[PDB]
């Protein structure tokens, strides 16, 4: 048991649109980073992988990271999807 | 990742984004504008309208941030509790108020009501003393009213900036011709010595950024 | 009548003129409704009206 | 004023006016806009600014699930002397039978 | 004529996850019979314990991965 | 016979097929049809319903075309298209 | 659903949408009126074809919706209805009445008693005698023949609409070209000179609300 | 049998905007959906609930319509934009 | 072998419009389907026939003749309509 | 879920009955012979209904997937 | 075929391998018709735009 | 009717009163559950339609999935 | 067939006959055991026929395809 | 003839000039079937005419 937050992250005015982009792009590749690495230390942890009521929440975990990866790709696509269509035409 | 209609609902809004906004916002204004500015100065294959769109693009965007930034913060940062449909019916509507007073500000009202009435379609063909050119108002009407009386009024404002472009362009050009005609060389066109004479008055004028400066001004 | 009275969208379309006296609504209601072809009922609380 | 907001709260573990009193002792109660109910029941109805509905909902929502830790049902233990017979099952063997008496 | 919408808990649930009562059951049940492996008392009681516990898990593990298969389909039916 | 409604359809859609390429060419000499007027989507839905309401024979037997070499019955077509394209 | 047929007919129904808008609903007309304006005015790219689509998909909403929401509601409906294959062919067919009574109401009698009378041709054999429905109860005609001769009424109206705005704009230019042969400039293109005195015009009038207006009102009375 | 309602009469066409008509459509359906989700889940942890032969083939149904419900859901409404895309995009 | 009937010359001097003949086969398949979905439960609800091995050989049959014909119904439309789209499509 | 427009329990008590029955002598013959049928019923009719139910579902599945 | 030998022949595994073949083949062939004439129609109009 | 049928056919035109006998002898024994003579019987008959039920369900379970293979390769 | 019109044994042939000789008398293991290796060799053969008459049509259909 | 009449859409296509009686209906009805090419059935409730 070591835990740690860090608390005062974001400001919330109205910014300049360059960083709302880093910002977010930042933000993003830091949760999902972690978020990779503990799970794959979840299934390393012999502890963990055996018992039933851990194995439980490792499905969660797994399923979650799933979801948000497939849709912070999905309206990326759509948004560059809809300059081009602008532009072109 | 929450509720699930929900999630439809915004896959689905993203979709339909780009018709959006070709209709629903000054991208419809500004690229008219600089494809008049090209006819006017008579060039017919450059700028290409890749690089005419891409600038509009970019403009439109400094004068919509500000309502998509409220928006998201009013709809996806704060967690809210809500029970019921007139609960939940009402807090979406609520919403959306930010774009609607933008639709109205730029908007003409007596056909924006006209759609109202012929949506209700209610009692139809209401006459003229139906109404009385009101001034001042608390009314919230449909946006499936707003948008067509936005983009009709647009396009009007559009067209008669288009009108004041031409005419220095075509004072040019007759005297040009007329002192042709005073010498005896009517056997020749104007044109290749007209075009040279709109492009310095161009860039002397430093068109470009007096359009762009005061398309900008009328938004602030 | 002293209820407050809810009409359908398609009744809603006829029109009337003339100059009426509203004496006994309930009986002044049921002879309209014939004569219009209407059809109402009553909840105890409000009318509705259809056609 | 178009604001107002309402809602319909149940408890299962804690008493419309057990809850009044953390109000009050919170120094949140206010008379313009009181709960209404049965102060014997666990149902009851609240309108107000949003601010206040949401404190309240969220407040008696936490509340009922904390006591689900609590507990009531504490036994107690009854020692009853007989004064006219003996406790005991008695067995009766009849030269022909046996008999039991409970 | 439509059913009625329901209305929602929405805060109860994600803040009544906790320690559940079962788990909890079944490893005292397992501690008492290891004190005393041949107590027929004792086994009868830990088979139905240990039975419920084996159905419990399966239940909710195929309705978790039921629910998130939904998502997935829908985001793969846009894209 | 099961499959029957199937192929009814398929002989349906061979027939609208061999019609558009005598109706489309008048779509494109007159002065209310052409492309500057008439474009997009609604373009192609109507010539083949016109074509479909004019074509001669019952449109659920089979075509009778499917033993002829297609490119000269095609350009056959199409010339003929263009002839009264000229006449109307 | 309660039944897999039905559902099936429902993803095809869903599928084919498009076309039957494209081709049988006054998207047909508000897309051509609004081109035939662009012409006039003598532009070539502006406004884009997906601006002045996107308007007239718009103004068809108001007039179709309707008639939508009425199909909806009769094939929602929950009460007891149809007990045996006549009784459900004849229910769905009554269904579609809502419809057939659109078409009918603005398709042009004589194309539809054409392509009626050539379909009785091919199925009964040219033989049959032509009906000659000179005076006519068009006897719920299929809409396989019915659609077509809607799709031709409404080009032939939007042509005739489209007609009438160009006359300002062709005074205009024959105005412009003669007081230009008339001081001899012979070499001077008037369409430089004509094009800002039809913008303003245009402008001056307010085409866009006039025209929006009536556009709506020739189908609600 | 426990508690029920229904709603029995719906408002007139007459005074409701077109896009009222639309948010009133979509609220009723994300709350009976969540409120089916929640109602599975409760379901699945009542021991009592979970472990009855009676009680597990309701459960079982109940799944098997959320299921089909919100496919068919997702489906019709991207045919729906797709028609949108069709006509404006050509 | 129990009440058979046949129609006879059913196209010799008349011919359906296109329009009906898809709403009669729409309508004759639909209610086929109805009615075997009926018989299937129905005959899982009664005690006397869950039971006896004579009659659930009898049921097996019949689930699996339902199955497949609603899957070539569905394959067919599905594919028919396709060279429509092929067709109008531009 | 009904087909809108269309015109158009037992065993369950009897298991539980025979089980209360044999709980208060679980020696006697005739109530054990009993119980081994109403019980092994049961178990069959559970069986062939959720079968059913999932042969249904995976049928309207596999409809929706052709043609999404 | 109408009215004469039996329907409904979804079932057998050996007809029901013939059907494979003329199901698919009768497809393409429409298939490719329908991209002919469009072929066609535009190299008309191609010539006589230019 | 159906193919499916005509192979679950093909077996019980195959065994021409098993279906029968089976009842038969079972209402025999029952008369006088105690005799080794008809224990004997119905020891043999009651296998032989146990073997027969077997054989059939499967063969049909393979021919069913034999044309769901085909049907889904139409596509 | 008996029909030739002018201008071996295949696997349909045997498994007929092998399950007509079987369904005569079920509970022959030699019949049995000779009936297994025939019903899986024309399970075998059936599915892979289909399956490369798919192949086949897949790419026909991509060929069209790439010259619209 | 004292019922309803149902003329079915094909027949309804021919057309009759002339002065007629109607005395006894059902006689002329078998008369005029036969010169037109006309078939008819009757239910007790209503006559269907069709081609
Ligand atoms: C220029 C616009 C093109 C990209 C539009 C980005 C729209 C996606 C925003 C989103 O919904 O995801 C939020 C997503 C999730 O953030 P969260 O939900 O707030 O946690 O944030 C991101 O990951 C942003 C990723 C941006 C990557 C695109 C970089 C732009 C192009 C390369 C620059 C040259
Ligand atoms: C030009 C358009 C021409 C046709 C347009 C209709 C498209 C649907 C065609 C589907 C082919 C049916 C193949 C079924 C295969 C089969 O054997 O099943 C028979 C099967 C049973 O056969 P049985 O042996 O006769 O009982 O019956 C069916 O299930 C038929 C399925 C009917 C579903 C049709 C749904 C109609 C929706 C389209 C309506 C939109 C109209 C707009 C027109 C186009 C836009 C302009
Ligand atoms: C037909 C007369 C054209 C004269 C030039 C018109 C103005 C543009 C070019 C000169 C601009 C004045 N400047 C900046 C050089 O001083």
């Amino acid at each position: 048991i070591g835990q740690a937050v860090n608390i005062r992250s974001m400001e919330t005015d109205i910014v300049s649109l360059d960083d709302r982009l880093l910002q977010a792009f930042s933000g993003s590749a830091i949760a999902t980073a972690v978020d990779k690495q503990t799970i794959t230390n979840r299934i390393e942890d012999p502890n963990l992988v055996t018992d039933p009521k851990e194995l439980a929440i490792s499905q969660e975990m797994i399923s979650d990271y799933n979801l948000y990866v497939s849709m912070v790709s999905t309206l990326t696509r759509k948004g560059v999807g809809a300059v081009e269509t602008l532009l072109r035409s | 990742m929450g509720n699930d209609i929900s999630l439809i609902a915004l896959l689905a809004f993203s979709t339909l984004l780009p018709f959006i906004i070709a209709s629903g916002t000054c991208f419809v204004k500004f690229s008219i504008v600089f494809v008049m500015v090209r006819n006017a100065l008579g060039l017919q294959q450059i700028p290409s309208n890749m690089t005419l769109n891409g600038v509009a693009l970019l403009l439109s965007m400094f004068v919509m941030w500000p309502i998509m930034h409220d928006a998201y913060v009013y709809f996806e940062d704060e967690d809210v509790t809500f029970n019921d449909i007139s609960s939940l019916s009402k807090h979406v509507d609520e919403g959306l108020d930010g774009y609607r007073d933008y639709l109205i500000k730029y908007s003409d009202r007596e056909l924006v009501q006209f759609f109202e009435n012929a949506q209700l379609k209610r009692q139809y063909g209401e006459e003229t003393e139906t109404v009385k050119r009101d001034k001042d108002e608390i009314e919230k009407p449909s946006i499936f009213a707003l948008l067509p009386a936005y983009a009709l009024s647009e396009i009007k404002s559009a067209f008669k900036i288009g009108f004041y472009l031409y005419l220095p362009f075509v004072v040019v050009d007759l005297v040009v011709s007329s002192v042709l005609l005073a010498l005896g060389m009517m056997m020749m066109s104007p044109v290749t010595i007209s075009t040279p004479i709109k492009l310095v008055l161009f860039v002397a004028l430093d068109g470009w950024t007096l359009l762009s400066k005061g398309l900008i001004l009328q938004y602030m | 009548l002293k209820e407050p009275v809810i009409v359908s969208k398609m009744a809603a379309r006829k029109k009337i003129t003339g100059n009426f006296e509203f004496h006994d609504p309930n009986a002044l209601l049921e002879k309209l409704s014939l004569q219009l072809g209407l059809i109402w009922y009553f909840d105890g609380q409000a009318i509705y009206i259809y056609d | 004023a178009s604001e107002m907001r309402n809602a319909v709260v149940s408890l299962r573990n804690v008493s419309l006016n057990e809850f009044n009193n953390f109000l009050k002792r919170s120094g949140l109660y206010n008379k313009n806009y009181p709960l209404r109910g049965d102060n014997r029941k666990g149902t009851f109805y609240v309108s107000g600014p949003p601010v206040y509905v949401d404190m309240v909902v969220n407040a008696a929502t936490m509340m009922d699930k904390q006591n689900d830790g609590i507990e009531l049902g504490r036994q107690k233990i009854g020692v009853m002397r007989l004064n006219n017979t003996f406790v005991g099952d008695r067995t009766y063997n009849l030269r022909d039978q046996k008999m039991v008496i409970p | 004529a439509t059913p009625w919408s329901g209305y929602l808990d929405d805060v109860s649930a994600k803040f009544d996850t906790g320690v559940d009562n079962l788990q909890t059951q079944v490893t005292e049940a397992l501690d008492k019979l290891a004190a005393k492996p041949s107590d027929p008392a004792l086994l009868a009681a830990y088979q139905s314990k240990l039975s419920e516990y084996n159905l419990y898990r399966n239940a909710q593990s195929n309705t978790v991965k039921v629910f998130k298969d939904i998502d997935a389909a829908i985001i793969q039916n846009f894209r | 016979m099961f499959y029957a409604l199937y192929f009814e359809i398929h002989h349906l859609v061979a027939s609208a097929a061999l019609g558009f390429a005598r109706v489309a060419p008048i779509f494109f000499f007159l002065p209310f049809l052409n492309s500057g007027v008439l474009s997009g989507a609604p373009r192609n839905a109507i010539i083949i319903l016109v074509a479909l309401g004019v074509w001669p024979h019952a449109l659920n037997e089979a075509p009778p075309f499917l033993s002829v070499a297609m490119i000269p019955l095609v350009l056959q077509e199409a010339a003929v298209g263009v002839m009264l394209g000229c006449l109307l």
